[PDB]
């Protein structure tokens, strides 16, 4: 009843902190990605590469 | 894009010269869309 939930929640919280610090460091946004090999096209991309 | 008659310039990666070569306009943006594309299969898969 307790130890499994505690361990799983601990791992989930560790991952949540490790990703929240990354989102804090790198502000989210949208980028107009373009390719010189193709051009004439603009891709609205999530700021994560 | 010909900024002047004698000298030709560029609008940058984001912008493109117009058909009349008189100004720089933002290029259309592309993304995954539900309107008759490869997303119908993934949508049905997610629903199932
Ligand atoms: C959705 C997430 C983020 C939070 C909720 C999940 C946790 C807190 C929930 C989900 C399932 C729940 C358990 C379901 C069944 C039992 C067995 C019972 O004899 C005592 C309570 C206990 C042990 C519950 C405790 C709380 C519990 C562990
Ligand atoms: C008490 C709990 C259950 C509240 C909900 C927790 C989650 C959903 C919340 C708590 C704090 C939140 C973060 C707070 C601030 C930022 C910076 C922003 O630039 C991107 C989103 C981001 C990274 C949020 C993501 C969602 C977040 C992690």
């Amino acid at each position: 009843p307790s130890s499994q939930v505690f361990i799983c929640l601990g791992l989930i919280l560790v991952q949540i902190v490790m990703v929240s610090v990354w989102l804090i460091l790198e502000a989210p946004g949208t980028r107009r990605y373009t390719l010189a090999e193709k051009r004439e096209t603009v891709i609205l991309k999530c700021n994560v590469k | 894009y010909l900024a002047d008659e004698f000298t030709c310039m560029d609008c940058g990666s984001g912008q493109w010269p117009t058909a009349d070569l008189t100004g720089c306009y933002d290029l259309p943006e592309d993304y995954i869309r539900w309107e008759d594309a490869w997303a119908i299969g993934p949508v049905t898969i997610a629903c199932l």
